[PDB]
């Protein structure tokens, strides 16, 4: 009886820590943005470049 | 040595009086082998 | 093609629906021109006529050229010279036959017959 | 050319056909012989099935099985292979005697601790009497097969004429008689010790059984088997005629041209 109610209260708190961590990845995703944009620009002009 | 080996010799003596058929002698005469066998490992084979 | 290849270095690509028909062409006109017809049907001027277009598609500096070129093959008969003298001049094919489009397997590829150079 | 390599290829498989044909007709007449022989046998072992049943009945473990030594028949090796495995689900390392070399490789895979003793010459001969009185009495010695609660026997049935389905029947051990519900209908003292000499004796007899319709189902598999190779390459002789009729022409026309343009020239 004892083994159920250990995991629900154990289980409760832990998978918060996911929860949150998951979430801020997702918030890289729009500093990533940022890297992104360097990288078009630059393959850009290296292209014209190239031609020149 | 079993009592139905006993019963099997004795099947044995009365295949030979001179007027039974072929499969009588067979029912009572075979050359064979039995792979001794034990573990993949095997003793090799021995007539039965 | 090739003046996207010259003067221009963006990217190129080349579609033929199918080469295999200049081929079938060349044949046609052969007897009329003065040439005498060699076996099966095709020309005896093959490997010339057919050398300059395939070396008038080819990468230079200049710019790559992906190319994908079809060949239609007539009885089903891979063996005559026309598509045999193909895959010399071929980095890659995927050869589809009329078996595996019977068997039901779309795309018809032959998985036992396809080859790339791109391959170890 | 192409030419000789479609008459050569169509000749193999006239070849095949040929065979198949030859051994269909072998194992009619050894068929007959076959189904009368299990007749007897099944009747003999019945007078003692007609004891163990009025008796009733309260039957590691062992495992048998019967097959021919020699390949092909139809999927009565790997058909039996199947049954074995089910009651090997029980006991993962529980002893099979294989009677039998086919169905030994296959066992010998999926367990080795499986194959313990196995025999050898049996699937070029008969069910006669003596091959099993000798590895019944070799069981008992090697194996100790008077341990075992269960003695568990498998053979393929003969179904029908056109079929066989794998089946089973159990040897009963000498402890049955003792405990079984009635034995008291059967009732003794120690005017015979029949639990140690009744168990000896339908070893042989049962093991004999099952071998019988083993080999009636196998010969009978073996003639139908061997019937359909006759129509599958029958339908391979047929389409290589095609192929035979157009490789002929294609010649004939490829070479007219060759002749042509050197006279023409």
């Amino acid at each position: 009886r004892i083994d159920s109610v250990s995991q629900l209260q154990n289980v409760a708190e832990t998978t918060k820590v996911l929860f949150d961590v998951s979430k801020e990845t997702v918030e890289l995703e729009s500093e990533a943005f940022e890297l992104k944009q360097k990288v078009e620009l630059a393959h850009e002009a290296k292209a014209v470049l190239d031609s020149w | 040595i079993s009592y139905a080996a006993y019963l099997n010799v004795a099947a044995q003596a009365i295949r030979s009086t001179e007027l039974q058929t072929a499969s009588v002698l067979n029912r009572s005469q075979t050359d064979a082998f039995y792979t001794q066998y034990k573990n993949a490992s095997e003793p090799t084979p021995i007539t039965k | 093609a090739e003046y996207f290849r010259d003067e221009e270095g963006q990217d190129v690509l080349l579609f033929i629906d199918n080469i295999f028909r200049f081929t079938q062409a060349g044949s046609e006109v052969s007897a009329l021109l003065g040439r005498i017809p060699s076996a099966v049907g095709y020309q005896p001027t093959l490997a010339t006529d057919m050398g300059l277009l395939q070396e008038r598609i080819t990468t230079t500096k200049k710019g790559s050229v992906t190319s994908v070129q079809a060949v239609y093959v007539p009885a089903d008969d891979l063996t005559d010279p026309a598509p045999a003298t193909t895959f010399a001049h071929l980095d890659a094919t995927t050869v589809l036959s009329r078996g595996i489009s019977e068997l039901g397997i779309y795309p018809a590829v032959d998985p036992l017959d396809s080859k790339s150079r791109l391959l170890d | 050319a192409t030419l000789k390599e479609v008459e050569m290829r169509l000749k193999s498989i006239k070849n095949i056909e040929k065979i198949t044909k030859t051994m269909k007709i072998v194992a009619s007449t050894r068929l007959s012989k076959a189904e009368k022989a299990k007749i007897s046998a099944k009747k003999m072992d019945e007078a003692e099935q007609l004891f163990y049943k009025n008796a009733e009945t309260k039957n590691k473990e062992l495992i048998v099985a019967i097959t021919s030594d020699k390949g092909l028949c139809g999927s009565i090796h790997s058909q039996l292979a199947k049954a074995v495995r089910r009651h090997l689900n029980d006991q993962p390392n529980a002893d099979i005697v294989t009677i039998g070399d086919k169905i030994k490789m296959q066992l010998l895979r999926t367990h080795p601790n499986n194959i313990k003793l196995s025999i050898n010459g049996i699937g070029k001969d008969a069910p006669t009497f003596q091959e099993s009185a000798l590895i019944a009495d070799k069981l008992l010695s090697v194996m100790k097969a008077g341990t075992y609660p269960k003695i568990s026997i498998f053979y393929n049935d003969p179904v029908s004429s056109l079929s066989f389905e794998p089946s089973e029947k159990p040897i009963f051990n000498a402890k049955t008689i003792e405990q079984s519900p009635s034995f008291g209908k059967f009732e003794i003292d120690t005017d015979a010790n029949v639990p140690r000499d009744l168990f000896e004796y339908t070893l042989a007899n049962q093991m004999l059984t099952a071998m019988a319709q083993g080999y009636a189902a196998e010969i009978s598999a073996r003639r139908n088997a061997m019937d359909n190779a006759s129509k599958n390459a029958g339908d391979m002789i047929n389409r290589y005629s095609i192929l035979y009729n157009r490789t002929r022409q294609a010649v004939i026309t490829n070479e007219l041209v060759d002749i042509i343009t050197g006279a023409s020239s």
